């Protein structure tokens, strides 16, 4: 949804954007005013494409694009960023200080963080489970492959 | 001839082990190419001990262990050394022992194979090539062994042959061509009756 | 009117307010009327119709919260969407889903 | 490690004895302090626990700067002592018996062990593979228990110890 992935700070910069293309103001983004702002910029493309780019983005078929065709374009464009480096979060979660290991004393303070308590003990059993090196920490490629600290 | 080279000795598949411990000794008088280890009952004759997945050996020629391949194990032997073949069906391992010393790998591994399954069962085998001569001591008189003691006895292992009367009669693979019948499922022959 | 609603900035910072305001069933109770009438022979004000319904749409996608709320309707969209196969473009079946 | 291939007999009771027996005693005083810490626990316990970590962590420095010697005289002398039974391998085997005992109690001992060893680069592997190398023949590359030369070494003199036990004694063994 626009607002998981829009804050009320991007949707204001994505109207600001959006009234830059809309110099009319009448709300729809046409062919002429898409192609004025790509001037600006130094592109000087055809109608035939510029039209291309006007349709992949345009839902409903009426030729031009209005506001919420605008957001849903961006919406996508945030979206689509991360695919599948959800993983980097989560390690650097466990990670405190910022370096590629998961140290026993890091996975205590974000267990301490969590519901579940540890003993101080049992700490050491999942964490050398899941470092197979048998250096006493987890790195991000330990880590990845199979995930237990 | 390609077939006059290798000669394979086995024990008779009446001794097929499926459980416990074995250990049995051989003696290389030579030091040429010869192959020592367990097999299956179901070992083939005419096949290099060790190129298919019916025998697990130890070649001492040049210190390579076969099944299914080779790969680098241990070190080549001298004349009169002594390989102490150890096999634990407990644990599913093979240990291979050079004059009492356990022969290992490029690595920490101490046993030369590894999760074998039982299945059919096991028999001691050894090879030799062309102008070898080896012993071959399944350990009937435990006190003729000359390095159980020093690496076996303590570990559980026992002679393969420590309560027989006879001594276990052995097979070998005779070189003389013979008709048998086209098996049914040869990979490239088969006759069909019209 | 639904044009310059959708070309607000407020209408998708402040989801809530919109829901508040009761925008969705005041838009919801203007198509339903126009499809109640000649709800079998023939279906007029097309644009009206597929006008309310691209709102409603995009109504559901700006929040779970609003997609809820629409989820309320279900059955009220569905009795409506019989004869929703004559319009093109966006249809109460088209809201529903 | 290459120069001990030609040590003589009497290394094991001139040397070897002795120096072992002062580890083995160190380590019991240790872990006495270690559990003496754990039967009062306090929140002083952790200024105290520090101090026995560092005990620990030089202990474990004495044994890998003597072990890796120990383990490879033990294989050129190992036949002998199984061939001919000794007093002074049978004594040697309790000692290293003990200090096993220890670092399989102690919580810290393990610990202290796996700090040295990855800390100091130690190889854990070359100790144990160099007679193979001598002789012209990834999964826990870092630290594996099982490559560890406390529990390495113990079972190199694991065969003296049998040794001692009289075969009728194996029932005993299981009761126990
Ligand atoms: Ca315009
Ligand atoms: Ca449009
Ligand atoms: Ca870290
Ligand atoms: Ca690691």
């Amino acid at each position: 949804h626009m607002a998981d992935q829009l804050t009320e700070e991007q949707i204001a910069e994505f109207k600001e954007a959006f009234s830059l293309f809309d110099k009319d103001g009448d709300g729809t983004i046409t062919t002429k005013e898409l192609g004025t702002v790509m001037r600006s910029l130094g592109q000087n493309p055809t109608e035939a494409e510029l039209q291309d780019m006007i349709n992949e983005v345009d839902a409903d078929g009426n030729g031009t694009i209005d506001f919420p065709e605008f957001l849903t374009m961006m919406a996508r464009k945030m979206k689509d960023t991360d695919s599948e480096e959800e993983i980097r979060e989560a390690f650097r979660v466990f990670d405190k200080d910022g370096n590629g290991y998961i140290s026993a004393a890091e996975l205590r303070h974000v267990m301490t963080n969590l519901g579940e308590k540890l003993t101080d003990e049992e700490v050491d059993e999942m964490i050398r489970e899941a470092d197979i090196d048998g250096d006493g920490q987890v790195n991000y490629e330990e880590f990845v492959q199979m995930m237990t600290a | 001839s390609r077939w006059d080279r290798v000669r394979i000795f086995r024990a008779e598949k009446s001794y097929t082990v499926q459980s416990g411990r074995w250990y049995f000794e051989f003696e290389a008088v030579t030091t040429g190419e010869m192959r020592v280890g367990w097999a299956r009952p179901e070992l083939r004759p005419d096949v290099e001990l060790g190129a298919d997945e019916l025998a697990y050996v130890f070649n001492g020629h040049r210190g390579q262990r076969w099944h299914l391949g080779s790969e680098p194990f241990g070190r080549p032997w001298q004349s009169g050394d002594v390989v102490g073949c150890m096999i634990d069906l407990t644990e599913n391992t093979i240990i291979f022992t050079l004059n009492g010393e356990v022969l290992m790998s490029d690595s920490g591994s101490e046993t030369a194979f590894r999760e074998i399954e039982i299945g059919d069962g096991f028999l001691p085998v050894c090879s030799l090539g062309p102008g070898q001569v080896g012993h071959l001591n399944l350990g009937q008189d435990v006190s003729s062994l000359r390095f159980f003691a020093i690496c076996g006895l303590q570990e559980g292992f026992e002679p393969f042959a420590i309560n027989m009367q006879r001594p276990v009669t052995t097979w070998f693979s005779k070189s003389l061509p013979q008709f048998e019948p086209v098996p049914p499922e040869h990979p490239h022959y088969e006759v069909a009756r019209m | 009117s639904i044009g310059n609603i959708m070309n607000n900035k407020v209408f998708y910072q402040h989801p809530n307010l919109m829901r508040a305001l009761g925008m969705h069933e005041t838009v919801m109770e203007v198509m339903v009327n126009v499809l109640g009438g000649g709800e079998t022979k023939e279906i007029r004000f097309p644009k009206m119709v597929t006008s309310c319904c691209r709102f409603l749409c995009y109504f559901c996608r700006i929040s779970r919260q609003n997609q809820r709320s629409m989820f309320d309707h279900l059955s009220y969209l569905l009795e409506n969407s019989g004869i929703g196969l004559g319009m093109q473009g966006s249809t109460p079946l088209d809201v529903a889903a | 490690q290459p120069i001990v291939s030609r040590a003589r007999p009497e290394l094991l009771h001139s040397h070897f004895i002795p120096t072992i027996g002062r580890l083995r005693k160190r380590a019991g005083k240790v872990v006495a302090e270690e559990e003496q810490l754990r039967l009062e626990a306090k929140a002083e316990a952790e200024e105290g626990e520090l101090l026995v970590r560092d005990e620990f962590s030089v202990l474990c420095r004495d044994l890998y700067a003597l072990y890796p010697l120990l383990i490879r005289y033990v294989d050129n002398n190992r036949a002998h002592w199984l061939t001919e039974p000794n007093a002074n391998a049978e004594e040697l085997f309790r000692m290293v018996g003990e200090i096993f005992i220890y670092w399989s109690k102690s919580h810290n001992f393990k610990r202290e062990e796996q700090n040295f060893v990855v800390q100091n680069e130690i190889n854990n592997m070359s100790f144990l593979t160099a007679d193979s190398k001598s002789k012209m023949a990834r999964r826990g590359d870092r630290y594996s228990v099982q490559t560890s030369l406390i529990v390495a070494t113990l079972k190199k003199m694991l065969p003296i110890g049998l040794n001692m036990c009289a075969p009728t004694d194996q029932d005993l063994i299981m009761l126990a």
